[PDB]
């Protein structure tokens, strides 16, 4: 019994040691949040991340981009017009160029923000601890295609993966912000006859504008009622199901503007009040 | 290309007639006569606390008495199973990890993940300082498994529907495994190290060559991804884990599916798997919240593991079969006896 | 139509192997099993007096 | 023969309250998950009611049925003190709860932060060090006596007592149980109600496609316990300032249905589908 009288004293130092390091990093995970980045192809999850951060090679890898553009226009001020039939990839400079980890601090709380990093979609199961799950689409290219198959529009790929996730197993108890990007292109592209939304959707000619809407003053009729026609859609697959455990936050955002202030605090805010406030047997 | 593919339908019934033409009878026949085992019950006798989320990985030692977890907190800590006392705590650069192990000399700790990197560990350190030794990170796709076969070579397997043996001393690949459609999952090797076969999710699983560096014989039938593998003691056989619920048994001399394991009231996964010392039992993990022990001869139930609350992660048995340890997601390990 | 010509070589070689009865494969496996069924802890329980988890 | 009828109830009344607290009690020690930072709150109630229920039910019930007192005056004595103990560490415990859920709704951010599990034994031991030391210290020096014909009377008697107080120890007693704790938890659940009609109501704007029941959880929840407490600690605060207005009878009445709330509290609280499934489980 001698030896183990000696041997007993350094296990007891070492689970001493290591119990007390451990039980005081329960407090800096338990207080983090972790967020994920979602979508298509080809949406702005760079340029997100970009204006958040900001809460040489780059200017030479610009420049690349430059001649990259400049040969693809060659290839194609006529050529512009028909930019539509064919794939073309469109401070301020920063964001027009084109896992990744950001951790930021808003009002003294810390945000773990990661990116995606592939159809299979098996490492979803991973994250099935995070606060929400931001999904990223763009509402200004319905009449694109995704390069791998040119039989598939590039807007409706985008949903057809939002239903996967929402209707996964897995993500059962996880809630959804949406930000619907690239708003500035669909203006612009709204307003000139040519390319009507009609189209390619039959069934935006039976659409009217709601109620209950909130246009900005300066926006144009159609235009308005084009954009609530996006989110409306998006919508519907959401209310589906989900009872009373899954909420989805859409938003109307443009990636050179900096319109995000501070509203994933505030979303994030109401999320875990509504998880607190559900918590409960009924409240 | 018409003649070259109608070529490769050609081949394929020519191995159906064949593996037909082998097959004397089932092997239910012949293990009949056997008496039943019965049913057995084993008792927690350890529980191991510590961690803070989910555990993925689970690998134990040559002297069966120190096991190594992993979990998503970021920690790699090292246990003591004799008299419940962590004795390391490695910190990760990544909060993502997938895979674990553990050098037959006690020596060296592997790790990996989502960071398309395979990390080494030093343990038996100068100075008393645990620190990487090797980063090896030319590859793609995130890694699932990997297994140590000296304390300078290492086999890993990731998403990028490849295999690759490393050297530790020069940190490049010496040879690459390709031939597979789909994500690779779990492996194993051979108690003679020479031989390692590998569990796609394109339903179908290979015996590789590790000298030669090529295929010798795909399996196929399972209907689903596999997810867990091991090896059968003997050497001639090993068991397939199934998103069906289905374990199923296949022989290397006989080219051939033995028996499939199933139940009526099971509709879940399957998460790992793993045999015992004299070949008997059949013990996998399940994710209706509790595991299963089958039995390889028979395919009847033979007992209920249910003592944990959440879905069994991983699952490994001592070297000597001395004892079972069982992880889960909700960060506790138990050991069974 | 370089990878499918490729892929055609392999599965020509693992037609050309050597294969055996199942029940051959069945007797070896029964009498692998009874021959070490004697030192397996987990199917014998072991005595309390050398049993080191208890 | 009224008696033998009423007394048959009276047996069933104080086994159900046993029955309710011991299951509560043994619940968060047999299964890990019901553990939680929450959880004391409910475990040092399920404590006290069960001490309460084991301890001044039974000894009331055979002094009111036997109308005669044996086991001495000094029984008395620890038998009252031991009760109004009890009854002062029932009432604290949900003003805290209340307390609890009002952080965590208002501030979800700081309230992980705010709460741990030191500061919830110091609080909980903090509660029960201040609910003894309004019981014992009082009685037990004697300062509790009044002075009256029918007062010195009842102390020199030995086999009969009655509760008898002065009017301020009863105020003081009357305001550090009961008035204190009440205007708190009405606030905070007035509060926490606002609260959730403002989620709701954003919550309505968002979906065009596609409060009763919180409503109803705080109605009940608030009246069970102000129905159960609040006549009795009434007439309790009349009894003092008038002596004809209010007989002991009522009083003993009143004193009873107040009990009550010991056995009440485990049907309201851990009504969680985790608690049902534990409890079913064993
Ligand atoms: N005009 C315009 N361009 C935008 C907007 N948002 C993003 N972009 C551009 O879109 C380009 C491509 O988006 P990225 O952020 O690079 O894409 P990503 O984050 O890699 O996302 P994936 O391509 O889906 O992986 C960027 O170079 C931006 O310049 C927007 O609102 N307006
Ligand atoms: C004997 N019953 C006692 C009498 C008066 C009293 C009680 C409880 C709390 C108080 O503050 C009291 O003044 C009752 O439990």
């Amino acid at each position: 019994t001698e030896d183990q009288r000696n041997e007993e004293k350094a296990q007891r130092e070492a689970n001493k040691k290591i119990e007390k390091q451990l039980q005081k990093d329960k407090q800096v995970y338990r207080a983090t949040h972790r967020l994920l980045l979602l979508g298509a192809g080809e949406s702005g999850k760079s340029t997100i991340v970009k204006q958040m951060r900001i809460l040489a090679t780059k200017v030479q890898d610009i420049k690349n981009n430059l001649k990259e553009a400049i040969e693809t226009i060659v290839a194609a001020r006529a050529c512009y017009e028909r930019s539509n039939e064919y794939q073309l990839i469109d401070d301020q400079d920063l964001l027009r160029c084109r896992i990744f980890e950001t951790k930021f601090q808003v009002d003294k709380v810390n945000f773990h923000m990661f990116d995606v990093g592939d159809e299979r979609r098996k490492w979803i199961q991973c994250f099935n601890d995070v606060t929400a799950i931001i999904f990223v689409v763009a509402s200004s290219s319905y009449n694109m295609v995704i390069r791998e198959d040119n039989q598939t529009n590039r807007l409706q790929e985008a949903l057809n993966l939002f239903k996967s996730i929402w209707n996964n197993r897995w993500l059962r108890t996880i809630s959804v912000i949406l930000f619907l990007n690239k708003q500035d292109l669909l203006a612009e592209k709204v307003l000139a006859g040519k390319s009507k939304i009609e189209d390619y959707f039959p069934e935006f000619a039976r659409y009217t504008t709601p109620e209950d809407a909130t246009p900005e003053p300066g926006e144009d009729p159609r235009v308005t009622r084009a954009k609530y026609f996006i989110r409306d859609e998006f919508l519907r697959i959401s209310t589906a199901s989900g009872d009373g455990r899954h909420y989805c936050y859409p938003h109307f955002t443009c990636a050179v503007d900096t319109e995000n202030i501070r509203r994933v605090f505030n979303d994030c805010r109401d999320i875990i009040q509504r998880m607190h406030l559900r918590q409960y047997e009924l409240l | 290309l018409d003649q070259l593919r109608q070529e490769a339908e050609q081949l394929k019934n020519q191995i159906r007639d064949a593996r037909k033409a082998c097959a004397d009878a089932t092997l239910s026949q012949i293990t009949n006569n056997i008496d039943p085992v019965g049913r057995i019950q084993m008792r927690t006798r350890r529980t191991l606390r510590g961690h803070l989320a989910k555990i993925y990985a689970m690998h134990w030692g040559t002297d069966s008495r120190l096991l190594v977890s992993a979990s998503q907190d970021g920690k790699l800590i090292i246990w003591d199973s004799y008299t419940t006392n962590k004795v390391h705590a490695i910190p990760l650069r990544s909060s993502w990890v997938m895979t674990c192990a553990y050098a037959p000399s006690g020596n060296y700790v592997a790790c990996g993940g989502l960071d398309n990197i395979c990390s080494i560990y030093n343990l038996k350190t100068r100075e008393g300082n645990v620190r990487v030794s090797r980063e090896l990170a030319g590859h793609t796709g995130y890694l699932s498994c990997c297994r140590f076969l000296d304390d300078n070579q290492i086999v890993t397997s990731s998403g990028d529907t490849t295999c690759a043996l490393w050297d530790i001393e020069t940190g490049q690949q010496t040879t690459t495994f390709t031939g597979h459609t789909g994500d690779v999952m779990s492996l194993s090797l051979a108690p003679d190290t020479r031989l390692f076969v590998s569990g796609a999710c394109d339903a179908s699983a290979k015996l590789w060559d590790v000298r030669e560096g090529m295929c010798r014989q795909t399996f196929t039938g399972h209907e689903s991804d596999i997810n867990a593998i091991c090896f059968f003691p003997n050497g001639n056989a090993f068991a397939t884990g199934s998103d069906d619920a289905t374990c199923r048994l296949f022989d290397l001399r006989a080219d051939q599916e033995l028996m499939t394991y199933s139940h009526d009231n099971i509709i879940c996964g399957i998460t790992s798997v793993s045999f015992s010392k004299s070949g008997r039992l059949l013990l996998a993990g399940y994710d209706d919240f509790n595991c299963n022990v089958w039995d390889a001869l028979k395919a009847d139930r033979a007992g209920v593991l249910a003592g944990h609350d959440n879905r069994v992660s991983c699952l490994g048995v001592t070297d000597d079969g001395m004892a079972v340890a069982t992880g889960s997601w909700d960060s506790f390990l138990k050991i069974w006896n | 139509i370089a990878q499918a010509r490729k892929l055609v070589e392999q599965l020509k070689m693992e037609a050309n192997i050597d294969r055996i009865k199942v029940s051959k494969a069945a007797a070896d496996l029964m009498a692998y099993c009874e021959a070490h069924a004697k030192e397996d802890p987990l199917l014998t329980p072991v005595p309390a007096s050398e049993n080191p988890f208890r | 023969v009224w008696v033998v009828g009423m007394g048959i109830v009276m047996s069933l009344i104080v086994l159900a309250i046993v029955f309710g607290n011991v299951l509560v009690i043994t619940a968060i020690a047999k299964f890990e998950r019901l553990q939680t930072v929450t959880n004391y709150f409910i475990t040092s109630l399920a404590c006290a009611d069960l001490v309460m229920g084991l301890a001044v039910v039974p000894f009331g019930a055979a002094h009111i049925l036997t109308k005669t007192w044996t086991f001495g005056n000094f029984w008395c004595e620890f038998w009252t003190s031991i009760d109004v103990l009890c009854v002062t560490a029932s009432i604290e415990t949900l003003c805290v709860i209340a307390v609890d859920r009002y952080f965590a709704i208002t501030s979800p951010f700081k309230y992980q932060s705010l709460l741990t599990k030191n500061k919830a034994r110091v609080i909980i031991l903090m509660v029960w060090i201040v609910s003894g030391l309004t019981s014992f210290l009082p009685i037990q020096m004697h300062w509790y006596r009044a002075t009256h014909q029918e007062a010195i009377n009842c102390y020199a008697e030995e086999t009969c007592c009655d509760f008898f107080t002065n009017q301020a120890y009863a105020i003081a007693s009357s305001i550090v149980s009961f008035y204190v704790p009440l205007v708190i938890m009405v606030f905070v659940y007035s509060r926490v109600f606002q609260e959730a009609k403002r989620q709701l109501q954003k919550i309505d704007k968002s979906e065009g496609r596609f409060e009763h029941k919180a409503l109803k959880t705080l109605g009940i929840i608030m009246g069970t316990f102000t129905l159960c407490w609040l006549p009795f600690f009434i007439v309790n605060i009349v009894h003092v300032i008038q002596d004809n207005l209010i007989r002991k009878e009522v009083y003993i009445l009143l004193n009873w249905i107040g009990y009550v709330n010991s056995g009440f509290n485990p049907l309201i609280y851990c009504r969680s589908p985790d608690f049902r499934i534990a409890f079913q489980e064993l």
